[PDB]
């Protein structure tokens, strides 16, 4: 019914990427379902890495094949891929996946998982208060996300209880080779005054995590 | 791979058909032919798993087709939700399954919508970590193309310019941003600075200071 991807997002060249996958809503025994995993890599489309089923029945994609190691735990309910000598070619957003029938069609596909592979060092992004820039009974307001690696962050307002009027923007890659992002929210221009505004900013390569509350400049 | 068009368009109402074609072992020689909808920064989702079937979930706007070593996917009646990439899915033998190089389907009759443009200074607190940065954000435009300028006082910069390529967003209009990264003493050597968004041959300009 819903499926969850969990490992490390930062990974150096000719080192393996170890990711796990959760499932609920299923058992991971039924006749008959295989379950999987497939990839989508910037500059492309997807790519079938492959998918495995009890007792241990998989499949691999060629090339693939040789690097690529998989393992089904059902007791779990955990299932966990390898891949070794990765490459920057390998850099790609990972989708767990059930596959369904042999299996030629997936659903549901989890939210996925982002790995970057380069031998750059991970940094925590620095946030910044964007003071509210008006339209008539209704400000924004926000937070500037500067100079992280490797991607993603994560942001939400107040702790989750703000969703109204939320927009967060796309990241930049720079010159540098860090990115950058900012999240802004719409909100009643009287509230300024008197309710207090938090960013919460997640980034689980660096382990950081971040509320930044922002004040109205005076 | 499977072989789809880069890109492919209609307009709201109107049908549009994308291709995927196959080598003999893979779209020819089975019938199993599976189709994606991708809304970007989302999971793709399933439309088609057998060339003609539908998923409980799925919309009778789209239907799937085949012929020989080709394999048609039709939306029929197009919204400004449909507009995202879609993919094709055959297997290659027992061993192995493949995926179309994904088409870009934009919807083609759709209304102009201007864009909103917040500008933003540097924040107090960051410049006296010894750094400056102007934050341009636009949203809420369509169609998904704009272009952005940075003036220091009347003249054009070009030095510090970062800017994002546009995206679809969950109103199903489109973002953008666009950062100016300065040192704090050029930022507080000039009068004024300004950020210029053209849109469909319509511009808007905010400018900040840092009198402010
Ligand atoms: C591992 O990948 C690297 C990437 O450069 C490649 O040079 C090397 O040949 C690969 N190792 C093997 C045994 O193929
Ligand atoms: C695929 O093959 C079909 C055969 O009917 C052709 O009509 C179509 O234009 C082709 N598309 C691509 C992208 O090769």
């Amino acid at each position: 019914v819903q499926l969850q991807e969990s490992g490390p997002g930062l990974v150096k060249p000719a080192e393996t990427l170890s990711l796990t996958c959760s499932v609920s809503g299923e058992s991971i025994n039924t006749g008959h379902y295989y379950w999987g995993w497939v990839r989508q890599v910037p500059g492309k489309g997807l790519e079938w890495i492959g998918h495995i089923h009890y007792t241990t029945a998989v499949l691999h994609n060629p090339s693939l094949k040789s690097r690529l190691t998989i393992k089904i735990y059902t007791l779990r309910n955990q299932i966990t891929l390898r891949l070794s000598n990765v490459t920057a070619a390998d850099t790609a957003v990972y989708h767990c996946v059930r596959s369904g029938g042999k299996p030629h069609w997936f659903s549901p596909w989890g939210p996925g998982i982002h790995v970057t592979v380069s031998s750059a060092s991970t940094k925590g992004p620095s946030v910044f208060p964007l003071a509210p820039s008006t339209s008539g009974g209704t400000a924004a307001l926000g937070c500037l996300v500067k100079d992280y690696f490797p991607e993603p962050v994560t942001v939400s307002w107040n702790s989750g209880a703000l969703t109204s009027g939320v927009h967060t923007f796309p990241a930049v890659l720079q010159s540098s080779g860090l990115y950058s992002l900012s999240s802004v929210v719409t909100v009643p221009s009287s509230s300024l005054g008197t309710q207090t505004y938090i960013c919460n900013v997640n980034h689980k390569p660096s382990n950081t995590k971040v509320d930044k509350r922002v004040e109205p400049k005076s | 791979a499977l072989t789809q068009p880069p890109s492919a368009s209609g307009s709201l109402g109107q049908s549009v058909t994308i291709s995927c074609n196959g080598t003999s072992s893979d779209i020819g020689g089975w019938n199993f032919v599976s189709w994606y909808q991708q809304f970007p920064g989302r999971a793709p989702r399933l439309i088609i798993f057998e060339v003609n079937k539908r998923p409980s979930g799925v919309p009778g706007r789209f239907s799937g087709s085949k012929s020989g070593n080709s394999a048609s996917l039709t939306v029929s009646g197009l919204q400004s939700d449909d507009e995202g990439q879609y993919f094709c899915s055959s297997l290659f033998g027992r061993w192995d399954v493949v995926f179309g190089g994904g088409t870009k389907l934009t919807v083609l009759g759709q209304p102009k919508a201007a864009p909103s443009v917040t500008l933003f200074p540097p924040s107090s607190e960051e410049l006296q970590a010894n750094k400056a940065t102007l934050v341009c954000l636009i949203s809420d435009f369509y169609p998904g193309a704009v272009t952005v300028a940075w003036k220091a006082d009347s003249s054009p910069v070009k030095a510090g310019v970062e800017t994002t390529t546009p995206s679809k967003q969950s109103n199903n209009k489109y973002a953008a941003s666009s950062y100016l990264s300065l040192t704090p003493e050029q930022w507080k050597s000039h009068r004024s600075y300004s950020c210029q968004v053209t849109h469909e041959g319509s511009t808007v300009e905010k400018t900040v200071a840092p009198t402010e």
